[PDB]
């Protein structure tokens, strides 16, 4: 339940496969249009080890469908997102999440 | 029924006796042992009397026929008065000394505690049902202690005030149903203006001291204020006022109220309910013990937070109870938090409501994690 | 075990250093003497460089001590059910308590020099409200015994020493215009809670010494672990020393105020209560003698018990003398109607057969010579 | 809209300033799970940007700074703050290098004092914990109350402290210019929130040495030089700033104290090795001293025949030059201690001009200067200011108040201590928060690691010094006091801690003794602990005194009468929780009273022999309060105990009245069993209260009176009859179903053993005929039953092992001594 839109083209060839940690700067978004999370605010890259299910499956699948240097607009439906419970104190349940993810580097 | 009692019970208002002689002139003369003088409890305004079916009781002043309602002091128990003087008289009795022995002179008996103790008094509170005994025991000598003028003055208002609301409540439930329509009221008119004056007097009588005062002076005024509030609660004035708001609340709007009482009475309705909440806020303010009483009926005020006519006062009342009693926070459940947050959504950006939430978080320096999360969960994620 | 234990050099380093420090503090730190109370107050008692501004008001504007005392009175006046503990209050109250006394035939002309300076130091304290400060703290303790109230009285005696008349006057004036009830209520409660000699605790302690225990971290020979007999004895010593001082100088104004409180709503009679305490004492010391017929000799604990126990009676008797000399007729009548006579009888009978028992041997010449000055 | 417009839009300014307060309130007191959730609504960039915004309104400036501290710094600050009161030191060379004075050539007694906070601190302080706030992480599969607690949200601290240092320099230089437009609007709004941040970092320990040097330069440059630039201390700041200023000063005031403690430890390390070396050589020399000496060697080797505590005490016992006779130390060593004492007190400012030259006398001047400038109107500022002033004027006293928390440990187990300390952080963090299901599991594993830590057993004096037992006690005190009237929710942690405390008691006598000193404090809280099984405060109270002859003797009257008064209440009223659970009603509580009896059984019987003092006191309270005995043996109209037992047996045997009539709860109560168990413990209590036989044979006056009293209460026919009552017997049959009784709902041998102990201690065995008359009907069925049941099918059953203990502990020891 995720769909991806190209923003800033990168390589389009070196897709992220299992073995290398993905280093990304992203920027969360409420579906109504309320900014709640980012990585440039904290100024540091968010590096996550793929395949180990540390992040939500929608973001994981989106990251898998991306490519190096390709900025992309993600869309996590609640099923592939936090869903009927929501992240407590941040995101209410049953909301679609929009992500301005920019995979700057693989290692 | 008179009872002996020990401990913190008789530092309250229910232990105050007024010595009323039989002579209108010079009633403030000194006391003579063996001279007729009635006994009156200030809060009830009733008199000690030898009744026929229940022995020694208090009777209404309408039936204080001077026979069962007369008593005489003495220093011993031996069988023996002097004529009344229109002057100050000679000094006899001490305060804190000079043990006295009251005798119902008309019947000749003596007041004394009833010796037997049932199962209820096997382990419970030790209250001795004093009975007017024909000869009595030996150790029933009594001391006489002076209460301060302030609480003595205070006591009389409870007796005056309570009967006023007793009349008021009787008026309220009299027209509780039975819509007037366009005709005449239910029955006798209610002392609305006197009640309005009464409340305005009490609110000032309970005003907290101003901060500009010297420290010790402020502390002293707290000493009095704390004593006053507990006395009124121990006389059930809080139970009275809660009945007042309960009976007043059955009308949503003034015209709806007017349909059952009267148009002339309709104007005062918003005023009186504002006074009631203001009085209650003064009543609860600062006392942990008085404050604790809302744990049993916390839902009751929450049921009324939605009302519009007197909302600022009731919110102040809630602020006062939460800022003081931690256990009320331990009684808080999710429906409450949904009610306060609804207030913020319905009453604009009233900054006071935030202070209510801040009081919900921490109380007296202990975190309430069962509440803090509910505040965050129901408020923060929506971002609206 | 002492033949076959671990020699000290075979102990681990961390353990050895652990016992090293706790021994060292008891040997050098605790034993160390360092008086600084005078330089404390002499620093805090000066108005340093405020003459330049010269405001219109006379009001001597800077006063570090006076602010300190005011602050303590401020926290003393709060509407608080229980009275907590303040370590700074311990420190400062002790410091100002220690600062006043500061103490082969030596003559009168130089004696008056030391007393006149002692007054000066007491003046240096009581003129800054410390006199009242003690009073409120006694009112605030609600009759609950403790270290802080014990230090409070220790200060009160430190300023009342030598029978300061004007300090007594300030005391009286403060009570008279405040008309406080709880001060005497607390005094009554504190004196009622004072302990008396007991048999059960004494014999239990005797058996405990009979065991002659050892611990696991070495061994201590005849440790002086918690004493359950006359633990609060110095509290009872100085309580009556305080009352004696506040009635010193034949203050007929104050003695009658003790016997009856004119201003206050409820009057508490200190004199009769003091007698009742003496009665409890009399039974206690009596019964302790009523434990010593079969035993024809008195050991150490019995002697040390009587040594501290009788100093209470000596202090109380000195207190009653100060209540009665002058003389205060109203007090004299109160004692005439008191239980003092029966207490006197019990003391006489105890002194009667006791000093025979002490006269049977020279081992108790000490305790006998104290008993002599007791009666 | 621009936030800087809020300096004009006051009506919203108040509301938003309150909003920040609410953010602090919800994240207050280390609710780190919430604190992470806040980081969505307020972002690190927003906070860091808002720090330097000069035009920002005052209240919002202070609100935002405090909001930063609350979101990121309080939890680690408060935990570190608590750990500042302890001083655990390792036996490491970096500890050894620590010296009271830095090397120099200023003066013989005391060189120039070391700069506060500048240097090395080897004292134990656990690592900080932080988590990167990243909210796209998958929801952990661990449910509520089971996942480990979230750490503090992270934030760059080395960059933060650089920004804070630069901010301070900006404020310091700005203040001297006497500009009419202070940052934020007011001088207090300018200096105070920044000073709060600096103080928090100082507690955090983020600052390095050069950072500290600069901090000392900004506050007061010229005094703190080592060999408009005007410092804080003379810009006539308002009172509120002075509060933070005092906080800054006292933080440094702790540093010299911690320095002294470590320097003492370093001296202890070097000195003790010399002591053990010299004492060793003296031992070897003393063993060959026989060639020129005699029995005076007994005095010489008394030191070696004395425990080390007095050995070191006599080693140190040479201070006053009038006690050196027993000191064997050579004069060089004797000099070294006095030398270290001299410079130590010099570093305490005891013994040895407008230049302050040092921290102590500088701050003393500072405090006096402030006090004489004006009547200080902040009570907290006054209290803190005089707090400092006392701390400076009494260097030795504060050190003496610090040594009871000083401990030296070998470097081997430092990580073990770290493991312990992090649990200590958890328990200490739980004093200030109402208990919840998450926290309950936190405490359960917190003590779980403690019981697994060997240092918790290896250095028990340290554990007592930390007072962790006290800290646990406060937790239960709050749990019991919350809802003590009704019932105790979260009982699992309550009984876990009560198990822990009993373990703590068993470690050593001193640990038990210190635990004991709060005994009275337990008793009132134990008034409702009867509802929960497992371990209770009463159980802790019992193990607090078990087998301590000194302690049962010191067990105060008031404590005993308080317990029996409770037992009176249990013996006079039902159990409301059992009443609510469907159980039938009786006018007393067998379970609750039985628990009190078990306590008293440990309260009076010590190491196999009775204690007469406790025995006579307790029976004196039982006789004065005859309701303690229950409906039977009550007095007027009270049926006999003999009569009492049979229907209790029938009640347990016949259902619908033994229990609710609705184990299933794993501790389902059985009334008849409880009633008889109470009676059994009552008898066992009296039996252990009986006087010892050497006293009875000596015929001591009052001692005969007690035995007379007990014999008046308890008649022999009851003793023989119940001792001769039958027992349920396991049998083989019904497709081999070994019919075994339920020990929780059947008659047990132990209750008989209680009365056997009674008879032996009270009546005893005198004549042969009565002996046989007890043997045939009371004992002989037991031996024949046990001998028959001694089969491989049944000998391992619960009832068989019950008899094995019953016979070998009660019957056989009685028979053996009456064999003649």
């Amino acid at each position: 339940g995720v769909e991806i839109e190209t923003i800033s083209p990168g390589d389009g060839r070196t897709f992220p496969k299992k073995g290398q940690t993905c280093v990304v700067h992203y920027t969360g978004m409420l579906q109504n249009g309320k900014k709640f999370d980012s990585s440039r605010d904290r100024n540091k890259p968010f590096k996550f080890r793929i395949g180990k299910q540390e992040v939500i499956k929608g973001f994981e699948e989106g990251a898998a469908q991306m490519s190096l240097g390709q900025r992309a607009k993600l869309t996590c439906t609640p099923d592939v997102a936090y869903g009927a419970t929501g992240h407590p104190g941040v995101i209410p349940p049953n909301a679609t999440l929009i992500f301005d993810v920019e995979l700057l580097n693989l290692e | 029924l008179v009872y002996y009692e020990g401990g913190a019970v008789c530092t309250h208002a229910r232990s105050l006796w007024r010595l009323e002689p039989l002579r209108i002139s010079w009633s403030g003369s000194h006391l003579r042992w063996g001279q007729p003088l009635r006994i009156r409890h200030v809060t009830t305004g009733r008199y000690l009397a030898l009744t026929e079916d229940q022995g020694l009781v208090v009777v209404d002043a309408c039936k204080a026929h001077t026979k069962a309602t007369s008593f005489c002091f003495r220093v011993s128990k031996e069988k023996l008065p002097k004529r009344d003087v229109e002057g100050m008289g000679p000094p006899e009795i001490k305060y804190g000394e000079s043990l006295c022995f009251v005798q119902h002179v008309a019947s000749g008996l003596w007041l004394t505690y009833a010796a037997p103790d049932p199962k209820a008094l096997r382990l419970g509170v030790l209250k001795k049902k004093a009975i007017l005994h024909q000869e009595g025991h030996m150790d029933d000598a009594l001391f006489l202690t002076r209460c301060q003028q302030e609480e003595s003055q205070a006591a009389r208002m409870i007796h005056s005030t309570a009967g006023l609301y007793n009349q008021f409540i009787k008026g309220l439930d009299s027209f509780s149903g039975k819509p007037r329509g366009s005709g005449p009221p239910a029955g006798p008119a209610l002392p609305i203006e006197a009640v309005i004056l009464s409340l305005q007097d009490l609110i000032g009588y309970f005003e907290p001291p101003s901060e500009e005062l010297q420290h010790e002076e402020k502390q002293s005024k707290l000493r009095s204020l704390r004593n006053r509030q507990s006395l009124f609660q121990e006389e059930g004035m809080l139970s009275l006022v809660l009945n007042c708001i309960d009976r007043l609340n059955v009308y949503t709007t003034a015209a709806h109220f007017a349909e059952y009482a009267g148009e002339e009475a309709a104007e005062s309705w918003k005023e009186i309910v504002n006074l009631l909440y203001e009085l209650l806020a003064s009543l609860i303010r600062g006392n942990r013990a008085n404050c604790a009483l809302f744990s049993t009926n916390l839902d009751w005020v929450v049921s009324k937070l939605d009302r519009l006519e007197a909302s600022s006062g009731i919110l102040e009342v809630l602020y006062c109870v939460l800022i003081e009693s931690p256990e009320v926070l331990n009684i808080i459940q999710e429906n409450h938090i949904k009610s306060i947050i609804s207030l913020l959504d319905k009453h604009g950006r009233n900054h006071k409501v935030l202070d209510v939430l801040c009081s919900l978080c921490v109380c007296n320096g202990v975190a309430v994690r069962s509440n803090q999360d509910l505040i965050t969960e129901n408020l923060l994620p929506g971002r609206e | 075990a002492c033949f076959r234990m671990t020699p000290l050099y075979n102990l681990p380093t961390h353990r050895a250093c652990n016992m090293f420090l706790e021994s060292y503090k008891a040997a050098w730190i605790l034993t160390e003497d360092h008086s600084f109370e005078d330089r404390m107050i002499d620093d805090l008692s000066k108005a340093g460089e405020q003459e330049e501004e010269e405001e219109e008001v006379e009001e001597k504007k800077p006063d570090p001590l006076h602010q300190l005392v005011l602050h303590f009175s401020r926290t003393a006046l709060t509407e608080k059910s229980k009275l907590d503990e303040d370590y700074l209050y311990m420190a400062y109250a002790d410091i100002m308590a220690k600062s006043c006394h500061l103490e082969v035939e030596v003559s009168f002309e130089e004696k008056e020099m030391e007393k006149q300076r002692l007054l000066y130091q007491q003046s240096r304290l009581h003129t800054r409200g410390a006199a009242e400060m003690v009073l409120q703290m006694i009112s605030a303790c609600k009759g609950e015994t403790g270290a802080m109230v014990s230090s409070t009285l220790k200060l009160g005696i430190s300023i009342l020493n030598g029978g300061n008349a004007e300090v007594q006057q300030k005391m009286l004036d403060y009570l008279k215009d405040k008309k406080e009830v709880g001060f005497f209520q607390s005094i009554q409660a504190l004196m009622q809670t004072c302990s008396v000699l007991d048999l059960n605790a004494f014999e239990r302690q005797n058996k405990a010494e009979g065991l002659g225990m050892v611990n696991e971290d070495g061994t201590v020979i005849n440790r002086q672990n918690g004493e359950k007999v006359m633990a609060d004895d110095e509290f009872t010593q100085d309580l009556f020393r305080f009352l004696q001082l506040l009635c010193e100088g034949h203050n007929n104004d104050f003695q009658n105020y003790l016997r009856t409180q004119t201003g206050n709503t409820t009057t508490i009679n200190i004199i009769i209560c003091t007698v009742d305490y003496l009665l409890r004492l009399q039974e206690s010391i009596s019964d302790f003698y009523w434990y010593y017929s079969g035993k024809d000799v008195i050991e150490e604990q019995g002697k040390r018990n009587f040594s501290k126990a009788m100093s209470v009676a000596k202090q109380v008797f000195n207190s009653l003398t100060e209540y009665i000399q002058g003389p205060c007729t109203g007090n004299q009548q109160s004692l005439a109607h008191s239980r003092l006579w029966d207490a006197v009888v019990g003391f006489l009978h105890v002194f009667a057969h006791m000093m025979m028992k002490l006269a049977q041997d020279s081992s108790q010449i000490e305790l006998l010579k104290e008993l002599l000055d007791l009666q | 809209m621009d936030i800087l417009e809020l300096s004009e839009r006051l009506d919203l300014q108040r509301f938003h300033s309150h909003t920040l307060r609410l953010y602090r309130a919800v994240c207050a007191l280390g609710n780190n799970r919430v604190a992470h959730a806040l980081c969505s609504h307020v972002d690190q960039a927003q906070l860091l940007h808002a720090l330097e915004d000069a035009h920002l309104p005052g209240p919002l400036r202070a609100g935002y700074y405090d909001l930063l501290i609350s979101i990121h710094l309080e939890s680690a600050c408060r935990s570190r703050r608590s750990m500042l009161s302890e001083y655990i030191v390792p036996l490491t060379p970096e500890t050894r290098a620590i010296t009271l004075f830095p090397p120099g050539r200023k003066g013989g007694n005391a060189r120039r004092h070391g700069l506060p906070g500048v240097g090395v601190t080897t004292s134990l302080r656990p690592p900080h914990h932080f988590s990167p706030p990243c909210f796209v992480a998958a929801l952990p599969a661990a449910g509520v109350a089971e996942a480990p607690a979230r750490l503090s949200p992270a934030i760059p601290l080395e960059a933060l402290r650089d920004k804070a240092l630069r901010m301070l320099g900006e404020a310091v230089r700005d203040g001297g210019q006497h500009a009419r437009d202070p940052v934020g609007g007011s001088v207090e709004f300018q200096f105070v929130p920044v000073l709060k941040l600096v103080s928090t970092l100082l507690v955090m320990g983020i600052f390095g040495d050069e950072d500290v040097k600069q901090i000392l330069k900004m506050i007061e440059p010229e005094v703190f030089t080592e060999e408009l630039e005007e410092g804080l201390l003379q810009m006539k700041l308002p009172e509120s700033v002075k509060l933070q200023m005092c906080n800054l000063l006292e933080y440094f005031c702790d540093q010299e104290l911690q320095h002294r403690v470590e320097s003492l430890a370093a001296f202890a390390e070097r000195y003790v090795d010399k002591l053990q070396a010299n004492q060793r050589s003296r031992y070897a020399l003393l063993m060959r001293a026989f060639t020129m000496s005699a029995a005076e060697t007994a005095r010489r080797t008394r030191e070696f025949r004395s425990p080390p505590q007095e050995q070191i005490n006599m080693l140190l016992h040479f201070k006053d030059e009038a006690d050196e006779e027993d000191c064997p130390l050579p004069e060089d060593i004797r000099q070294d201690l006095q030398d270290f004492h001299q410079d130590l007190l010099a570093h305490c400012g005891i013994q040895l001009e407008k230049k302050p030259q040092s921290l102590q006398e500088l701050v003393s001047h500072m405090v006096v200067r402030w006090a004489q400038e004006d009547y200080v109107q902040s009570p907290e500022l006054v209290r803190a200011m005089f707090s400092l002033l006392h701390r400076q004027y009494d260097g030795l006293g504060e050190l003496l108040r610090a040594l009871p928390r000083a401990y030296t440990i070998s470097p081997s187990s430092v990580e073990d201590t770290m493991s312990l300390l992090e649990c200590l952080g958890q328990i200490r963090s739980l004093l200030i928060v109402q208990m919840g299901p998450q926290e309950e599991n936190l405490m359960i594993q917190s003590i779980g690691n403690i019981m697994n830590n060997k240092v918790f057993y290896q250095h028990p004096n340290l554990m007592r010094a930390l007072g962790m037992h006290e800290t646990v006690m406060e937790v239960m005190v709050n749990v019991l006091g919350g809802g003590e009237t009704k019932e105790i929710r979260f009982p699992k942690m309550v009984t876990s801690c009560c198990r822990f405390l009993c373990y703590f008691c068993r470690i050593s006598r001193q640990n038990q003794r210190s635990m004991f000193d709060h005994l009275s404090y337990l008793l009132e809280n134990s008034g409702i602990g009867l509802g929960m099984q497992g371990s209770t405060p009463l159980d802790v109270a019992a193990a607090s005194v078990i087998d301590n002859n000194e302690l049962a003797l010191a067990l105060q009257e008031q404590d005993l009468e308080k317990v029996v008064s409770y037992l009176a209440g249990c013996g006079l009223q039902s159990c409301p929780m059992l009443l609510a659970k469907g159980y039938p009603d009786i006018g007393w509580n067998p379970c609750g009273g039985e628990r009190y009896l078990d306590f008293l059984r440990f309260a009076v019987f010590v190491n196999g022999e009775s204690v007469e003092e406790n025995a006579n006191v307790v029976v004196r309270l039982l006789i004065r309060k005859p309701e303690c005995f229950g409906p039977a043996l009550r007095g007027e109209g009270g049926s006999g105990l003999l009569a009492a037992i049979e229907e209790a047996i029938r009640i347990s045997e016949d259902p619908a009245r033994d229990g609710p009539g609705v184990p299933p709860e794993e501790n389902r109560v059985h009334l008849g069993h409880a009633i008889m168990s109470f009676y059994a413990a009552l008898i066992d209590l009296l039996g252990r209260c009986a006087p010892e036989m050497h006293l009875i044979q000596a015929g001591k006056g009052e001692a005969l009176r007690i035995r007379a009293i007990l014999r008046s209460l308890v008649p022999l026919d009851d003793l023989v009859g119940i001792i001769s009552l039958p027992l349920q017997i396991p049998t083989l049959g019904k497709d081999g179903a070994l019919v075994q009784p339920k020990m929780s709902a059947s008659f047990v041998p132990d209750h008989k053993a209680s009365m056997v102990l009674f008879l032996d201690r009270v009546y005893g065995i005198e004549n042969q005929d009565f002996l046989l008359h007890v043997l045939d009907v009371g004992f002989l069925p037991d031996m024949r039953a046990a001998a028959s049941l001694d089969t491989a099918t049944f000998s391992t059953t619960e009832m068989a092992l019950a008899l094995n203990r019953y016979l070998c502990l009660a019957v056989l020891p009685l028979i053996t001594k009456c064999a003649p």
